[PDB]
RNA sequence: AAUCCGGUUAAUAUUCCGGAACCAGAAGGUGGAAUCACGGCAACGUAAAUGAAGUUGGAGACGUCGGCGGGAGCCCUGGGAAGAGUUCUCUUUUCUUUUUAACAAACCACACCCUGAAAUCGGUUUAUCCGGAGCUAGGGUAUGGUGUUUGGAA
């Protein structure tokens, strides 16, 4: 029951090891396409660099610029955390056609993209967008 | 002495799980009232119990004893360095 | 070359002459091996040092952090070590401060 | 030496500069063998039927200076 | 780092002749690929998929002995074929030979992952080894020692 949507995970598995995700929905009940305690995680693959006040706008933009990352991992891979990030745009975005229709794994990307985005710009969740070394 | 006879009496009165994946497995599904790890398990292995038990809000017990003991202890033939039990039943261990 | 060494490894080959001729066969590649845990890495055919090169990116490392040089397993335990001694300083300080 | 299963690519293959001789070869098991020398490999390709065989003689650009039986 | 076969001299051959490959380095050009690529829960896969300083890891690179398994060649042998025998008769008999290289293509099996939670102990070696630090079983992944089909090549 630690598993709850909207926090803050780390993945210990496959090619986004060690990569800070959000769970965005808990399939812990099981499904056909996962027969195990899968879930649906975002995570971001390029954490954003430094941003330096001196750097022009498009330099600080493409710094801060994020490539998110939506998988369906088992909760074994996983790995829980104490802390929590909850978005309005990332609740009700996740369904079985969205990983179905890959136009729509592209549109929910995008969109996860630039909720993250909007989220650095805000200045919340850094350790979240942080990236972390092992 | 009277927490291994409480022991024993679950093993065979409550629900319980010797093993790491499948106290692994009930403590994330939270079903796992305490957990039990012996001495000797690595502390790696320990503190992953540990704060997954800190999650999950469980009992977690420290056996003096190495796994050996810790299944000398349960009855069973082979060492379990750490066991969860979700249910005590007729034992009163949690 | 007298005295045969290990060098002079040699097999015995048919020759469409109808004559027995003998081969040096060079020494077998050995994969790579984990750093940590010491075993053999798994996705690294087994080549000689200098025919690796040849070979494509792709086809020398495995896709995912720490691939090629630090196996799945060691590299699960790393990012999990990390992550649980982070949490300790981190308690660690609140707890100092 | 790659074994040519496709006529089409042996043509272009043939057409294109690094091609200098061609040999034909009839096996007892009536079966004609194609066979083109390049820079560094030398392309074969077996055609078991003689009228393939023959369209693909006068599809051979002329320039080619094919060989029959050695 | 990288070569084989056949042929060739009065005397030299992995060197020469004929044919067929391989390695290393060098630039542009052409086509393809990404805008610092995707997929799979995973082990990992793919035609590609930038990585400075700085910091590491691996191969090279590692004792000896015994048994088991695999493959190759050699030896043994049944036919088939060829020739040479022996043979009043007997002897479907006696002797000899019966080739495919480097290299290049497609496919062909112990370590790990996923489901799983086990002792009523199971699996199993020629030799009892492992298992809640997760057995047997099911599905995968990689490593291909090899083998299959060719090309080479008649």
């Amino acid at each position: 029951k630690i598993l709850k949507p909207g926090k803050v995970a780390l993945i210990t598995r496959g090619r986004f090891a060690g990569k800070k995700v959000v769970i965005l929905q808990a399939i812990d009940q099981g499904s056909k396409s996962h027969p195990f305690g899968h879930a649906v995680v975002a995570g971001v693959e390029r954490y954003p660099l430094k941003v330096t006040k001196s750097m022009g706008a498009k330099r600080i933009a493409r710094r801060s610029r994020v490539k998110p990352f939506i998988k369906v991992v088992n909760y074994n891979h996983l790995m829980p955390t104490r802390y929590a990030l909850e978005l309005d745009n990332l609740k009700g975005l996740i369904t079985a056609d969205t990983f179905k229709e890959p136009t729509q794994r592209s549109a929910a990307r995008k969109t996860v993209k630039k909720t993250f985005e909007e989220k650095y710009q805000s200045g919340k969740s850094a350790w979240f967008f942080t990236p972390l070394r092992f | 002495d009277t927490i291994n006879s409480k022991l024993a009496l679950t093993m065979k009165s409550g629900k319980y799980v010797l093993g790491y994946k499948s106290t692994l497995k009930t403590l994330r599904s939270g079903k796992a009232k305490l957990i039990l790890i012996a001495a000797n398990a690595p502390p790696l292995r320990k503190s992953e119990l540990e704060y997954y038990a800190m999650l999950s809000r469980c009992s977690v017990h420290h056996y003096s004893g190495n796994n050996i003991d810790l299944g000398t202890a349960c009855g069973k033939l082979f060492r379990v360095g750490v066991l969860a039990v979700i249910d005590a039943g007729d034992s009163d261990i949690l | 070359l007298a005295y045969n060494t290990r060098s002079n490894r040699t097999r015995i080959i048919k020759t469409p002459g109808n004559n027995i001729r003998y081969l040096h066969i060079k020494k077998l590649g050995t994969i790579p091996r984990c750093g940590d845990t010491g075993v053999p890495l798994q996705g690294i055919p087994a080549l000689r040092p200098r025919e690796f090169a040849r070979l494509s990116h792709n086809k020398k490392t495995v896709q995912r952090a720490y691939g090629g040089c630090l196996s799945a397993n060691a590299v699960k335990d790393r990012i999990v070590r990390a992550f649980l001694i982070e949490e300790q300083k981190i308690v660690k300080q609140k707890l100092k401060q | 030496p790659r074994q040519i299963s496709d006529i089409k690519q042996f043509l272009e293959i043939a057409r294109r500069k690094d091609a200098t001789s061609a040999r034909i070869k009839k096996n007892t098991n009536k079966d004609v063998k194609f066979k083109l020398r390049c820079s560094k490999y030398l392309y074969t390709l077996v055609v078991a039927d003689a009228k393939k065989a023959e369209k693909l003689r006068q599809s051979l650009p002329p320039d080619l200076t094919v060989t029959e039986v050695g």
